[PDB]
């Protein structure tokens, strides 16, 4: 591939594994599906710039749009997670076990 | 490379200023002194973000208005801030916009 | 595995070519099914709501019939072209590579040595 | 919910999946399946319960998360072979997170856990959509993506959500739970035919959303969610417990009942490739859908469970619900193994 | 795989056109208007062989009649294009429009002194033919032959042999 | 898992038991990992020390058996003379079963396991001799 | 080490995602993705995308980030894991670099090279425009079909949010 | 795609930006434009069972061009054979080259 793209490649692996070992708070994996989505975004765009793909340099953009909606969707279920519990704790989120 | 040392002599220098300023009149010698989540900021936010991810898709508007397809330009350009002043409005109505319990 | 066939027409019910095909009768048992399953769902449709099962509502269960003969007759006539394109494309397959599908070299039953497993 | 919001939001679920559907760009696919995670959180939230909301929040994260790696496969496949059309994978990398991503969208066993309990947290109406909707849009890509995907990974998911789908049902009280399993079973049957004939994953897919529409709306009907509540409709509703017997019989597989079709189908198409392990072990694992679909026939249909003074009071009253098309699906489910060849039309 | 082949670094050399960016911006227009014929065979060239190898020889006469072009200037107009390509070097972004009154004596000067008419807006940007004795080619991308199509379905759609005969069906 | 197995089966039946005991016991043994990997994700431990206690039990318990069943399995066929033969692998299946019993300090454990473990090595056999399929390869 | 100014911003895009990664208070979680972000621009802008490494900032650090740090701020209620994960993601970070450095070609899924990035630029352009900017501008003569389900899907995103967030 | 909507009415929805040799604004090619057109005209109805053995050769040269894998192999090379002479007296780099 090239240098380059072993830390970008890299760094998707890091938010993933992030993502999937959750600590106590919510807020902190939304991040680390914030991150996944900006190697994501680098990734692409180095892939479309080199290869002069020119149709192709707008859709790093819309990548960026929609991940940042289903970003906006995810805080506003932390908000009303915290609004019920008082905290953004995953081990309240265990209702459904039963 | 000019743009590099632009951006690094701008925060040396501010650094300087901070750490020179927590010291400063550390040189003097003082005696030791001793001794609720709101809903609707949240929607401003929110609302902000939506709002701001829509004029991500406006700023090419100028280079878009050099193509040989006007008619179909022009026509994408007046939807998409329809669309917006549509957000705009439904927010609007359902009592978005509003600071009163 | 019918779907690149290289006669074909994407996202039509039924092409051209399928009006080459006899239709479906108005007598056909196939069809005769389909009918009989509208008219099993009228009886449903009055046992569920405690209506009389057998006389309520006679023009909903005219068209609980007509619905399930009209949609029936139309799947029938794709159902019969799928079939013929299926033997189509088989039997001109099988001209292109002879080779691959010889005629079998018969052989009486005089000559061709069976073994024998008695039963005793 | 404003009634007019409510539809505003459903056609939007099926906007998302009608664009995966009629896309060749892997982008568009991907706006798809965001648009469609979007507007469906917002029909698990409508009755604002803390249930409600901790479903809602574990359904995000594993979606948000299965079009992450999605994306990812997307992006390995534009640099190895520079192009966007949804099609054959070129590189066995993008294939497994496509398939790892899909198989976490569909819930088929080990990424699982979420079925049963996000239908759990969810009305019966929401239910429906999450277990006969959101099952087409990753069905689709599946279709057109099958010739690259790993086999061992593929019939190993399957194998897998028979099993779990099997277990995970028989100790379930909850009618929610009941179908959530079910569900995860029949997943592995429509994924284990596809390397062989796609088109008999559609026809179980088909055969799939008639059956469980049906046992969904009856159980609207009633507004029954516990296997107890159920009990009590022979008191109600004589008629509906035999069409909940027969619905049962035929999600079970036993003939002469449509739900036969699919599995006997499926066998056929295993065995011309001289599959004859996995059919035989695939249809025996089923016994166990039957297991506990028979216990519902038992506490429902053919014994009279105990009522209670206060259901008097009902049988004064008519059913006022909806019950939309539940005589055209309960013949559906039943009386179709004499039109078995129609699935040519499915080709 | 083969040998990548190479011209040899003799084959390459040329008289070479050493002058600034501003020299030849402020000479563009009357220089188009002249050197037309060498310099649109050299791209009619490029854009059909696909290949900088296939075009040296074209790409050599291009230089000629640019030096020759200049040697003109030197001759009758030096001093009047010296002081006009000394104003358009002096802007950042060489504009043409901060140069229009020594624009004019230089385009006056060529019109006596050698009959030099400057094109007109929107003239050089014009499609043009030219006639050229280099052979079309044939395989400029070097393609190989393609793969045969498949043998095409053709004949009458009959109806299936005995229905879809499938299992115990009779239709 | 695809390279252990063609050590396992490109050593020929009954001969060099010293390798086959060796390719048997490392499967059993990933095989309780895996089971390990699951079980202290889905059940977490009270502690640390809980944790590596549990899943070394479930690996030895897992290596016990594959490393009985290849050398029982390998031993038999020496005696025998019958490389091609099933019954040698339903030795070694019951034998593995037994162990699994011995184990979980149950003796109805140890005679199911014996007698559904045996049946399944023997098929097992009978599947490498006639080329039985279980992800088969899509032909038609 | 100027000509290899790609490679160590990627190396600081990496610090950066171990940070946040492993999952310190959300405060310096944040943090950390807004220097990795900031870093992630330059690797863009070195590329030749401007356009694209500006919306970034703007988009992504100075929009979605910000309503982070101000839901968090309002949220959140202002160990060895953590420390324990940052350590552990630091030292696979310099063996990967330390090999793609002594031996400069590295396999781990993929086949990596460690020439450097500057040997794959292209090496001719005379344009009078920027490619990335005709092509993002193609949005509103190419991407009809784009536009339509991009903007409904942001006015759904108005209405599906508020909806969430009444809890009557 | 599972339902062809596009062919059956005609219209282009997302087909103008699935491959970098279509049309590109202001006839901007792609950096390898010569190779995928190759490819794609030698694989065109054949279906993609034939089009992996009988295209072969032009797929692989298409993928040389996009990660240029061979490429940095041999400049590797021939910088590592260029080092090892260079640390023993028995090079001379060109005056041009330095
Ligand atoms: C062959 C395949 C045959 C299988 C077909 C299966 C259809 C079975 C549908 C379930 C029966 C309806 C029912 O019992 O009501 C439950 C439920 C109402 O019960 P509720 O929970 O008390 O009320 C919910 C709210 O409180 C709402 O309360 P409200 O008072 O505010 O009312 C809002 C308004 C809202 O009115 C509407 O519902 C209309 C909305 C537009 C529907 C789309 C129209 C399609 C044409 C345009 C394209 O009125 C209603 O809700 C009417 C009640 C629902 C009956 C109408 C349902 C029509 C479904 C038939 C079309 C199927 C298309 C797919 C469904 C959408 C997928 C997400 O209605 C639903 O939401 C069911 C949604 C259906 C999802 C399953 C669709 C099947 C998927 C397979 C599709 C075929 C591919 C194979
Ligand atoms: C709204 C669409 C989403 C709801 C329906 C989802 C059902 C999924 C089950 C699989 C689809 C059934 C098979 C499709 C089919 O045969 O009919 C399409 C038929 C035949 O399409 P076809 O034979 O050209 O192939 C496309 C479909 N596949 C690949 C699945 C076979 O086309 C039409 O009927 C469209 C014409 C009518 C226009 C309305
Ligand atoms: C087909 C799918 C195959 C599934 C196989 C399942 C095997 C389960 C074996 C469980 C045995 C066990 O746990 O011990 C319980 C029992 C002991 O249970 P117990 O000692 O607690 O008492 C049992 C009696 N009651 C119920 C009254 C308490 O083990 C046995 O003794 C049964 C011996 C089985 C012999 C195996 C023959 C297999 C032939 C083929
Ligand atoms: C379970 C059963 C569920 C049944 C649900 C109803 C689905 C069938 C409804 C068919 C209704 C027929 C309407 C009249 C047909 C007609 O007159 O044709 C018009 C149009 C298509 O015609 P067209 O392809 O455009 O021809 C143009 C040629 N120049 O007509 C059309 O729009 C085509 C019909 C659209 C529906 C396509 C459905 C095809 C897939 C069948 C799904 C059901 C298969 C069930 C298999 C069960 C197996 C036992
Ligand atoms: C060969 C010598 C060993 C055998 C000696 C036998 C004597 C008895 C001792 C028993 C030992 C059993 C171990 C056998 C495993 C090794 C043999 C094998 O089959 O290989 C499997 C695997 C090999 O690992 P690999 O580096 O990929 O080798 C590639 C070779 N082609 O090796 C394995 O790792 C398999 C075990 C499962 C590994 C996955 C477990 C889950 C990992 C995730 C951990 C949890 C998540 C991490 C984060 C949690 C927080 C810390
Ligand atoms: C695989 C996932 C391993 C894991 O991270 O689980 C945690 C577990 C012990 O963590 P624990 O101290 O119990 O957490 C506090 C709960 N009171 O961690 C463990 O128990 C360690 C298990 C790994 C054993 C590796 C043996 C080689
Ligand atoms: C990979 C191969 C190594 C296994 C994985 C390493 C982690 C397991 C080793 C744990 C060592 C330890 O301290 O515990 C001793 C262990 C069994 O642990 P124990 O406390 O005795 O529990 C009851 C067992 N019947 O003693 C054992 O039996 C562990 C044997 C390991 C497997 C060897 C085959
Ligand atoms: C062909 C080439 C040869 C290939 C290698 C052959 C060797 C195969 C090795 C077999 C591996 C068996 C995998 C199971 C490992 C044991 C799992 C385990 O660790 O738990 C056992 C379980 C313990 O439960 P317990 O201790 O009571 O609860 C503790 C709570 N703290 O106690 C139990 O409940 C036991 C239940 C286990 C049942 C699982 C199914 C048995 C394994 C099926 C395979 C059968 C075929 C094996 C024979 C060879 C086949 C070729
Ligand atoms: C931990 C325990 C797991 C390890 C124990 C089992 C190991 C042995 C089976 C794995 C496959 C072994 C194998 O690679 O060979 C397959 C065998 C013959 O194939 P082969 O060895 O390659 O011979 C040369 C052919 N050129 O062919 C066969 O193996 C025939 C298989 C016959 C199966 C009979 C068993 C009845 C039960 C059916 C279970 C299968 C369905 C479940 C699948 C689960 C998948 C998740
Ligand atoms: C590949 C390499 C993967 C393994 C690298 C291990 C990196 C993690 C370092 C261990 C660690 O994180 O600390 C111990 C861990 C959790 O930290 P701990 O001290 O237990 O916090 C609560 C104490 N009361 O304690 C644990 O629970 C163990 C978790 C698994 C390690
Ligand atoms: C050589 C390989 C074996 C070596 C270890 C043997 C071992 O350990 O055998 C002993 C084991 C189990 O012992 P346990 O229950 O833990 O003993 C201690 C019990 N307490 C803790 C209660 C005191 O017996 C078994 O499970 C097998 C018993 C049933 C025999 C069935 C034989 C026929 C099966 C086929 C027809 C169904």
């Amino acid at each position: 591939m090239s240098m380059v793209y072993m830390n970008i490649m890299m760094a998707f692996t890091v938010s993933l594994v992030g993502l999937l070992m959750y600590r106590s708070h919510l807020m902190s994996s939304l991040l680390c599906l914030e991150g996944m989505m900006l190697s994501l975004f680098v990734m692409a765009a180095l892939t479309i710039l080199n290869s002069h793909f020119t149709l192709a340099s707008m859709m790093p953009i819309i990548l960026l749009v929609f991940a940042a909606c289903e970003a906006a969707l995810g805080l506003s279920l932390l908000v009303m997670v915290s609004n019920t519990y008082g905290t953004d704790y995953v081990q309240n989120l265990n209702l459904l076990q039963c | 490379m000019n743009l590099m040392l632009a951006l690094l002599t701008n925060f040396t220098l501010a650094t300087l200023l901070v750490i020179i300023a927590f010291w400063l009149p550390q040189l003097n010698v003082y005696s030791e002194k001793t001794s609720p989540f709101s809903m609707k900021f949240f929607l401003v936010a929110i609302t902000f973000l939506l709002f701001d991810l829509e004029i991500a898709l406006l700023l090419p508007l100028p280079w878009a208005s050099q193509t040989a397809n006007l008619n179909t330009m022009l026509t994408m350009a007046l939807f998409l801030i329809i669309l917006l002043a549509v957000s705009l409005a439904y927010e609007w109505t359902q009592k978005g916009l509003e600071w009163t319990e | 595995m019918m779907t690149g066939r290289q006669g074909r027409a994407t996202f039509q019910f039924l092409p051209d070519e399928a009006r080459s095909l006899p239709p479906p009768k108005l007598t056909d048992p196939r069809l005769a099914f389909v009918g009989f399953l509208g008219y099993c769902s009228g009886l449903i449709d009055n046992a569920i709501r405690r209506r009389p099962v057998l006389l309520a509502g006679l023009h909903r269960q005219l068209l609980y019939i007509t619905s399930f003969v009209f949609v029936g007759y139309y799947l029938l006539k794709r159902q019969d072209y799928m079939y013929a394109v299926r033997d189509h494309d088989m039997f001109s397959y099988i001209k292109s590579h002879p080779e691959d599908f010889p005629e079998k070299d018969k052989k009486t039953y005089g000559e061709v040595f069976e073994e024998f497993h008695p039963v005793r | 919910m404003n009634p007019i919001i409510f539809i505003i939001i459903l056609l939007t679920i099926m906007l998302g999946t009608i664009i995966v559907m009629i896309s060749s760009h892997w982008l568009l696919v991907w706006i798809g399946f965001e648009m469609n995670m979007l507007a469906i959180i917002p029909i698990m939230m409508k009755n604002h319960n803390p249930r409600a909301t901790e479903a809602s929040t574990k359904y995000f994260l594993t979606q948000s998360t299965a079009s992450m790696l999605l994306m990812m496969a997307v992006i390995i496949n534009l640099m190895f072979s520079g192009q966007w059309t949804v099609m054959k994978l070129f590189n066995p990398m993008a294939s497994m997170l496509m398939t790892m991503a899909l198989a976490m969208k569909l819930g088929m066993a080990p990424f699982h856990f979420w079925v049963p309990e996000v239908t759990q947290g969810i009305p019966l109406s929401s239910g429906l959509i999450l277990l006969t909707w959101q099952k087409l849009a990753p069905m689709s890509v599946l279709y057109q993506i099958f010739p690259s995907i790993n086999l061992n990974l593929i019939l190993t998911l399957s194998v897998l959500s028979i099993l779990i789908g099997g277990w995970g049902g028989l100790n379930q009280t909850q009618l929610r739970k009941i179908m959530a399993y079910s569900s995860i079973a029949h997943m592995g049957w429509m994924t284990a035919v596809l390397p062989y004939n796609p088109t008999m994953t559609l026809l179980n897919l088909i055969i799939y959303i008639i059956m469980t529409s049906t046992m969904f709306t009856m159980f609207m009907a009633n507004s029954t969610t516990t296997t107890l509540s159920l009990s009590h409709t022979w008191n109600k509703t004589p008629i509906m417990t035999v069409l909940i017997l027969a619905t049962l019989l035929s999600m079970g597989g036993l003939p002469p009942l449509s739900g036969f079709m699919p599995k006997w189908m499926i066998i056929q198409e295993m065995t011309k490739n001289n599959s004859i392990i996995l059919p035989t072990f695939m249809a025996i694992t089923a016994l166990l859908n039957l297991y506990f679909y028979m216990r519902l026939t038992y506490s429902t249909t053919l014994t009279m469970f105990p009522s209670t003074n206060n259901m008097k009071m009902k049988w004064q009253f008519p059913l006022m619900k909806k019950m939309t098309f539940l005589p055209t699906m309960v013949v559906l489910s039943t009386m179709m193994l004499p039109l078995t060849p129609m699935l040519s039309v499915l080709e | 795989p083969g040998i990548v082949e190479l011209p040899s670094l003799e084959d390459l050399k040329v008289q070479e056109v050493k002058v600034s960016s501003s020299v030849l911006k402020a000479a563009a227009h009357h220089y188009g208007a002249q050197c037309d014929k060498p310099n649109k065979e050299f791209m009619l060239c490029r854009w059909e062989e696909k290949d900088p190898r296939r075009c040296l020889e074209e790409g050599k006469l291009v230089n000629q009649c640019a030096l020759e072009f200049f040697r003109q200037i030197k001759r009758h107009c030096a001093e009047p294009f010296t002081e006009y390509w000394t104003c358009i070097d002096y802007s950042g972004l060489q504009l043409f429009r901060r140069c229009r009154k020594q624009q004019a004596q230089f385009d006056e000067c060529v019109l006596d002194k050698l009959g030099w008419v400057r094109p007109d807006l929107g003239d050089l940007s014009k499609v043009t033919k030219v006639k050229t004795d280099r052979p079309l080619p044939e395989n400029p991308y070097h393609s190989r032959a393609r793969p045969e199509p498949n043998p095409e379905v053709e004949g009458d759609l009959k109806p299936a042999r005995h229905g879809s005969r499938l299992f115990f069906w009779t239709m | 898992a695809k390279t252990v197995l063609r050590q396992y089966w490109d050593i020929p039946e009954g001969t060099e038991c010293h390798r086959k005991t060796y390719a048997t016991t490392s499967i059993g043994g990933a095989a309780g990992l895996v089971v390990s990997a699951y079980s202290v994700a889905l059940k977490t431990p009270t502690s640390f020390l809980e944790g590596v206690a549990r899943t070394g039990r479930y690996t030895f318990t897992a290596a016990a058996i594959g490393a009985i069943f290849g050398l029982t399995s390998c031993i038999s066929a020496q005696v025998r003379e019958k490389p091609d033969d099933p019954l040698n692998y339903l030795i070694g299946g019951c034998a593995g079963g037994l162990i699994l019993g011995a184990r979980t300090r149950s003796y109805g454990i140890g005679a199911a396991a014996c007698a559904y473990m045996g049946l399944t090595a023997a098929l097992v056999k009978m599947g490498q001799l006639e080329g039985w399929q279980v992800f088969a390869e899509p032909k038609v | 080490m100027m000509l290899y100014i790609v490679f160590i911003l990627s190396v600081i895009f990496v610090m950066g995602f171990v940070g946040f990664s492993s999952k310190p208070s959300p405060i310096y979680g944040g943090l950390g993705l807004i220097v990795s972000g900031g870093v992630g621009c330059g690797i863009v802008l070195n590329f030749g995308g401007s356009f694209l490494g500006l919306m970034v900032f703007l988009i992504y650090l100075g929009g979605m980030m910000v309503v982070f740090g101000y839901t968090t701020a309002m949220a959140t209620e202002q160990n060895k894991a953590v420390l324990g994960a940052f350590v552990t993601g630091l030292l696979m970070e310099f063996f990967m670099v330390y090999y793609v450095l002594k031996d400069k070609e590295v396999e781990v899924v993929f086949e990596f090279n460690g020439l450097g990035d500057w040997v794959i630029y292209d090496t001719g352009d005379s344009g009078f425009f920027s490619e990335e900017a005709m092509g993002i501008a193609a949005l509103y003569s190419y991407g009809t079909w784009l536009v339509i389900v991009t903007g409904w899907s942001l006015l759904i995103g108005v209405v599906v949010i508020m909806e969430i967030t009444r809890g009557n | 795609p599972f339902f062809d909507v596009q062919k059956r009415l005609g219209v282009d929805l997302d087909r103008w930006m699935t491959i970098q040799s279509a049309e590109q604004p202001h006839k901007i090619p792609s950096r390898c434009h010569a190779f995928e057109k190759e490819w794609i005209e030698c694989a065109h109805g054949i279906g993609s069972i034939r089009a992996e053995k009988e295209c072969k050769i032009e797929f692989e040269d298409f993928r040389e061009c996009l990660l240029r894998q061979k490429t940095m192999k041999r400049l590797h090379a021939i910088r590592r054979q260029r080092e090892k002479l260079i640390k023993e007296g028995k090079y001379t780099p060109p005056p041009h080259h330095s």
